[PDB]
RNA sequence: AGGAAACUCUGGUGGAGGCUCGUAGCGGUUCUGACGUGCAAAUCGAUCGUCGAAUUUGGGUAUAGGGGCGAAAGACUAAU
RNA sequence: UUUUAUGCAGGCCACCAUCGAAAGGGAAUCCGGUUAAGAUUCCGGAACCUGGAUAUGGAUUCUUCACGGUAACGUAACUGAAUGUGGAGACGUCGGCGCGAGCCCUGGGAGGAGUUAUCUUUUCUUCUUAACAGCUUAUCACCCCGGAAUUGGUUUAUCCG
RNA sequence: CUUAUUCAAUGAAGCGGAGCUGGAAUUCAUUUUCCACGUUCUAGCAUUCAAGGUCCCAUUCGGGGCUGAUCCGGGUUGAA
């Protein structure tokens, strides 16, 4: 049925450690639990093994990157200026 | 654009998705055209364009995943080649 | 266990085909087609550098 | 009175860095030929957890071209690079992710990481998960590059130097929370016998400098001049300010 | 240990020039109800196995007897 | 299943947790019980704590005396 | 060099000692019986590996270093130095699911024993088959065909195309 | 300034200089100097003093030198 107002994956964790912590860390395990898609791909089958290792199972493929998520923001402004300042230097 | 002129060929003319039976018809020589999706196997990718350079048919990237192909030929799975046998109606073949 | 392996005849450890026992049959096949594909782009590769550095 | 717990972990018996489940270093291939004439094909064949790290670790894989062998190297894996993957890395090689251009040839605002201090020590600047540097300007002229570190530390170092091009790997992970003391104890016994720590104010005064009382209270203040010694460098050292900090960094 | 089918098989292994030793069991069988059959076990033995021709019929088994030699000792059991 | 939609609920599966009851086990609260020239140079009994783990443990191995080790009692370092 | 040593024509390579686990890794054995006291160690039988000589048979070849299969791959074998590459060794913990072994429960029948004033086609008991060898057998995986929405297959657990 | 001292690598491999071969340079006379001086769609592969070309040998089973791979200095390379 519906089981959890608001506590989802963090009612394992029971009645412990502050609803404030209980909070960040349900943020942070969804996040890390979650399937994602392979970009080789488009199949979603990326899940994480370790921190910051979340590999393809259909396309038997391994990525780097953030430890609860695939691709963090900040890697992604620096892909974005690595792209423009390398068309402008072979430009 | 070309998401309608697919369409519009799904409607009218014929086609084949699919590595195996887009190859074989290459190797039949029976297509026309392929639409090439850019998530791919470099190595598929390159043999295509090895294949339809024997057969002289006319190939295009699609700038797009298996995804986006999928929901442009009407179809609700990847697809990350398709082979145009005919279009019969569309400017598929004249345009690009 | 290996020492049986070194009992054991050829016919029991590999496979008549190149890259028997080392190597899956499917990847075979993909890095047969991979040397064959890249060196015919080398070679294309090769004769439009040559040629368009020759007009120039 | 009595040795004290820094004063042991000198010695560094029970204190050495736990190493079983480790890859061995991760640096940067020999400033050899190649990577100062040119460039260099390697293969990420795979990317691995290394234990006691928080960053993974890529094993990339190039060809000694003075023999016919198969080189291996173990480096830090930035976000974007995966397996299968094709890392040029040299000086005439290119500006993408997983490259190893050096830093005079490199731009004014590039990220890089896995940066030397000096050319061949093969890593040394911003190693750890989710740590950059970003490039300032050069005086090629007198070849030396301004870059800022994750302290906002702004450095002068070599042209020659290299370093990895991307983000390191492994970020936002310390943004979760460990909620357990069994959490803490996993991570500290695969790095180091680091923990738990105990409060010298409830030890006694001979096991350290605040131990003793009637009521746990330091007595004595903790700023401690750098010009200290070792059993007297407990608390905070060559401080110059205490308490919190409200409002900027200011550099 | 090995079982044996072939019978001039059996015969070039007695030959085989290894074989000393030989033996003949019999074994009351039971193929139906009314007619319990008579199994003979031919079980020569050399050097590196004991090799089993198996029988079950008496007229072959005695037309074998006559024919095996008579200088590789035989044990009757 | 409901709802105009937003989206809400119901039954099931499933089998998480430094969860819980509780045996083995590790411990050792209370009885301030027994004994207290003992079975014992620290035990016996009942009652109790905890029991999948920051768990319990063998073996090897390192740290040696103003030194070591210490989730810290000035505790342990062969009844010291 | 066949006076001979290993000088000697040649090229290769590059630990950089060693010690360290009778519970980690590890080449190879099982049954039966046997003594006052031994046993996988003895006896009988049947096996396995290692090392080294090694001869017969067999296979291959005058197209010199095998053939069949679309393929996955198969076979009694069926050249292969230097060097290099890969794999096994080699690996957590918990859950439940399936499968197997032995045990337990049990039916019939063949023997033996017990009870029996009464009743009990009854209670108990034996009915076994090792290592190794040959033939055969499998979940997962993989190949051929063919081309899927009307979406389908399918697990206890929802994953796949 | 490097040599003394010090730091770090490395199986001490490509240092430095000059030079070809090209691009730019304005050559104000001939080059004035500067850039390169074999590699980038793809999880392949790269080894036998290198094949070739070339000069010899004793042709024979083959054997050897130059080039292929510019030359000189023998400061391993940087730092300080
Ligand atoms: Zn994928
Ligand atoms: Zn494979």
């Amino acid at each position: 049925a519906k089981r959890t107002k608001k506590v989802g994956i963090t009612g394992k964790y029971g009645v412990r450690y502050g609803s404030s912590l209980r909070r960040q860390v349900k943020k942070l395990e969804i996040q890390q639990h979650a399937r994602y898609d392979c970009s080789f791909c488009g199949k979603k089958t990326v899940k994480r093994g370790a921190a910051g290792i979340w590999t393809c199972s259909c396309c038997k493929k391994t990525v780097a990157g953030g430890a609860y998520t695939v691709s963090t923001a900040a890697a992604a402004t620096v892909r974005s200026t690595i792209r423009r300042l390398r068309e402008m230097v072979e430009a | 654009s070309i998401n309608q002129k697919l369409a519009l060929v799904i409607k009218s003319g014929k086609y084949t998705l699919g590595y195996k039976s887009t190859v074989k018809s290459l190797r039949q020589g029976k297509s026309k055209l392929i639409i090439i999706a850019a998530n791919t196997p470099v190595l598929r990718k390159s043999e295509l364009e090895y294949y339809a350079m024997l057969s002289k048919t006319k190939v295009y990237y699609f700038q797009g995943g298996n995804n986006e192909l999928g929901t442009a030929v009407g179809k609700l799975f990847r697809v990350g080649v398709v082979s145009i046998l005919e279009a019969g109606d569309s400017d598929i073949l004249t345009t690009l | 266990r290996p020492r049986q392996y070194a009992t054991v005849s050829k016919t029991h450890k590999t496979v008549s085909r190149a890259y028997g026992g080392s190597r899956c049959a499917n990847c075979v096949k993909e890095r047969i087609i991979r040397a064959f594909l890249i060196e015919e782009q080398k070679i294309v590769k090769k004769v439009v550098k040559e040629q368009t550095e020759a007009a120039k | 009175g009595r040795v004290i717990r820094n004063q042991r972990k000198g010695a560094g018996s029970i204190f050495t860095s736990h190493t079983r489940l480790r890859q061995g270093a991760a640096k940067l291939r020999t400033l050899d030929y190649a990577e100062r004439h040119g460039y260099i094909r390697g293969i990420v064949k795979q990317i691995v957890h290394d234990s006691g790290r928080g960053a993974p670790l890529a094993k990339v894989v190039f060809r000694d071209p003075y023999k016919y062998r198969l080189r291996e190297e173990i480096f830090i894996a930035n976000e974007g690079v995966h397996t299968g993957q094709f890392i040029y890395a040299g000086k005439k090689a290119s500006l993408n992710v997983g490259n190893v251009l050096p830093l005079g040839s490199v731009p004014e605002g590039t990220i890089v990481s896995n940066v030397e201090e000096k050319p061949g020590d093969r890593g040394a600047l911003a190693r750890a998960s989710g740590n950059y540097v970003i490039i300032i300007g050069h005086n090629p002229d007198e070849n030396k590059t301004r870059v800022r570190l994750p302290s906002g530390a702004k450095k002068v170092i070599s042209s020659d130097a290299r370093g990895v091009i991307g983000v390191i790997a492994g970020g936002g992970r310390v943004d979760k929370p460990l909620l357990k003391a069994g959490r803490a104890f996993h991570k500290y016994r695969l790095k180091r016998n680091s923990w738990p720590k105990t409060r010298g104010v409830a030890m006694n005064p001979v096991d350290h400098p605040h131990g003793g009382g009637n009521h746990q209270h330091i007595g004595k203040a903790s700023t401690i001049s750098r010009g200290a010694v070792s059993g007297q460098k407990a608390g905070l050292i060559a401080a110059r300010r205490t308490g919190l900090l409200r409002g900027s960094q200011k550099t | 240990a090995r079982e044996i089918t072939d019978i001039k098989q059996f015969l070039e292994l007695t030959r085989r020039a290894d074989v000393k030793t030989a033996t003949v069991k019999i074994n009351k069988k039971l193929n139906k109800a009314g007619k319990p059959f008579r199994q003979t076990k031919f079980k020569v033995r050399g050097s590196s196995s004991l090799y089993t021709l198996v029988i079950n019929d008496a007229g072959k088994a005695k037309k074998l007897i006559q024919s095996l030699p008579p200088t590789l000792k035989v044990n009757r059991l």
